[PDB]
DNA sequence: GCCGCTACGTATC
């Protein structure tokens, strides 16, 4: 069934090249050469994770012979109230080694051995504010001891936590910020959702002024709402049998907010 | 331009 | 300015013949209810002559009142961010979306002006 | 490749004879000859650890044929939540003995033996506030019993920790404070980086008034930002082919802070 | 006046 | 050295 093939396409996920993703990859390439710790900040629906995942899918692990994988960029995400053993455990697993029973000093000594030899240049920590306050001692230690850049990713709350310690606030100052879409940039992006993500049977013409007013009030410039509103509208449209989105069906979806 | 399926990048990744 | 430009209230404006007159002086007529557009007059034969309808570049779809551009400029100055047409719009749209008696008064006053249309 | 050689060099590190390092070494020689315990404090980017490594790397260990080494100065850095065993473990390893499994009193007895055997005059503890509150009993004991000047290095939080134990506070009372650069001293120091650290092919004239405004607002007087801003600007400007740093390219690096 | 490479100081050490 | 945007002093309803 032709309809079923397309409904399975819309509920999925994809990475679209955008100016914010492209800016971050240029900036992180500057930090990875310089070996310089930094952080990425911005509001919660701006797409900081997808922009970091696209950077983890560049710079793939280089496998050779029977040596350990050469991993330039390590990306981890901590669990809530992450302790010192939880951080090492995840670093060790991501590099594909098994963790066994021991004490804190052992996870630490072992983490430094697998970070050596195996070619790490950058460590990216998502949701950095799940870290317990003491673990930052181990994050700084690595960054200073090994030529490894550490990147902390998070929301404005992260900085509220960081300002609670000078020692950390100074290693990680440089900061790139993710913003919200506006003006021509929001309008141009709506065409990319239409012509590259949705690909509906005939064109909905979402760049038209009345569809932009509906979308602007709905999305407030967040790429994580634009991706959500338009899938919800396109699924409704197709499952009701429409070849495109229209004023009333998009207002039905946007009224859920 | 090329636009990547996110689950495909996961399947292709080392 | 060279490049056919005018600066006003942090906002930068572009006009249909205005690049012909870089380095010259112009009288700008504007509405405090809507400063997105500016009427440009110039002196010639010691009389004003109309020149063009300059528009705040990238805000042609958008409406700013003077007290909003002013409040956004104050906030933007104190926030330490850069000056630009959107940057000012960004410093409006959050304070818009997020109340203070003057804004609550302005909303009821607006509702009366709407009923005038 | 002349560019790549400078990118490999500039991401490195150096020690510069500065007044705030020469001052520390004259002071620590005083404490070492007099055997008096004391503390060094000051804000986190003043370069206290480089000033202490410049002390440890002077006063080199002396070797006598088949004797254990004579080691005038010991510098250790503790891990987070350091317990009595972890302090003793590290002092023992630094004097080149392997630590075998035992009870806390076995580590204590062996540590006292190697400190007295290697003829240690001074023990420098970096990031002193990683110590668990009880361990200071063992640090006071090392300093009471052996003729050792213990030096604690930390920042203003260390004082907030020392002030919670009268026995530590009244012993570690003598102190030197690391301060920020200003006026003529910041001005003169910028010239030392241009001519002794950066090695760019033409003078960047970083001490000029139009450039000192940029650098002053960026660095706040911290030597740890000055070295970071000026390495990042050199790495970046060479990858674009200029023989200098100039107003706009330095304002690009400073706009990240 | 003399300036030191932090790795030369390491190489010269005991 | 010259020029659009902010900031302080004074006056009146
Ligand atoms: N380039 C892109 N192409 C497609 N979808 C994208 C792109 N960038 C972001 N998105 C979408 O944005 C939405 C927001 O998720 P995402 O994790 O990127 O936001 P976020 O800022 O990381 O969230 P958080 O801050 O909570 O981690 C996702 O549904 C994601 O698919
Ligand atoms: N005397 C110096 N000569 C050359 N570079 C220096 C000097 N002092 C500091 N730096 C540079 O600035 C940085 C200062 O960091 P440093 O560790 O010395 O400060 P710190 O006071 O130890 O920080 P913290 O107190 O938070 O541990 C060093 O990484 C080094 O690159
Ligand atoms: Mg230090």
């Amino acid at each position: 069934e032709w309809l079923q093939a397309e409904i399975a396409r819309l509920k999925g996920k994809s990475i679209v090249p955008l100016q914010q993703v492209k800016t971050l990859h240029d900036w992180l390439d500057g930090k990875r050469k310089a070996r310089k710790s930094c952080r990425v900040v911005g509001e919660s629906r701006t797409g900081k994770t997808v922009a970091c995942d696209a950077y983890r899918y560049r710079h793939k692990p280089q496998q050779e012979a029977g040596r350990p994988p050469t991993v330039p960029v390590v990306y981890i995400r901590p669990h809530q109230k992450c302790g010192p053993k939880d951080l090492f455990k995840k670093i060790t697993e991501y590099l594909k080694y098994r963790v066994t029973k021991g004490t804190v000093s052992d996870f630490r000594d072992r983490t430094i051995e697998v970070l050596k030899g195996c070619g790490v240049e950058m460590l990216i920590i998502d949701e950095a504010d799940r870290l317990k306050p003491e673990t930052f001692a181990d994050v700084r230690d690595i960054a200073e001891d090994l030529g490894i850049a550490v990147v902390l990713v998070g929301t404005d709350r992260l900085d509220a936590v960081i300002k609670r310690d000078e020692q950390v606030l100074e290693r990680f100052r440089a900061h790139l910020r993710f913003g919200k879409l506006s003006g021509e940039d929001f309008k141009n992006t709506v065409e990319m959702w239409e012509q590259m993500v949705l690909k509906l049977p005939v064109s909905s013409n979402l760049k038209s002024k009345e569809m932009l007013r509906i979308l602007t009030s709905a999305t407030e410039g967040y790429i994580g709402r634009l991706d959500e509103i338009l899938r919800e509208a396109a699924i409704r449209s197709l499952s009701r049998g429409l070849k495109k989105i229209d004023k009333a069906v998009l207002q039905e979806v946007a009224k859920e907010y | 331009i090329e636009v990547w399926d996110y689950e495909q990048l996961r399947e292709e990744y080392g | 300015q060279r490049g056919g430009c005018l600066q006003f209230q942090n906002l930068m404006y572009r006009g249909e013949y205005l690049a012909g007159y870089a380095g010259e002086t112009v009288n700008l007529r504007f509405d405090p209810r809507d400063i997105t557009t500016i009427l440009v007059y110039r002196q010639e034969n010691n009389q004003e002559v109309f020149l063009t309808r300059a528009h705040a570049q990238g805000l042609e779809t958008e409406q700013l009142a003077l007290d909003e551009a002013e409040a956004a400029s104050r906030r933007l100055r104190t926030a330490g961010k850069t000056i630009s047409n959107q940057s000012l719009l960004q410093e409006v749209v959050d304070r818009d979306a997020l109340k203070e008696r003057q804004k609550l008064e302005q909303t009821v006053l607006r509702s009366a002006a709407v009923d005038e249309s």
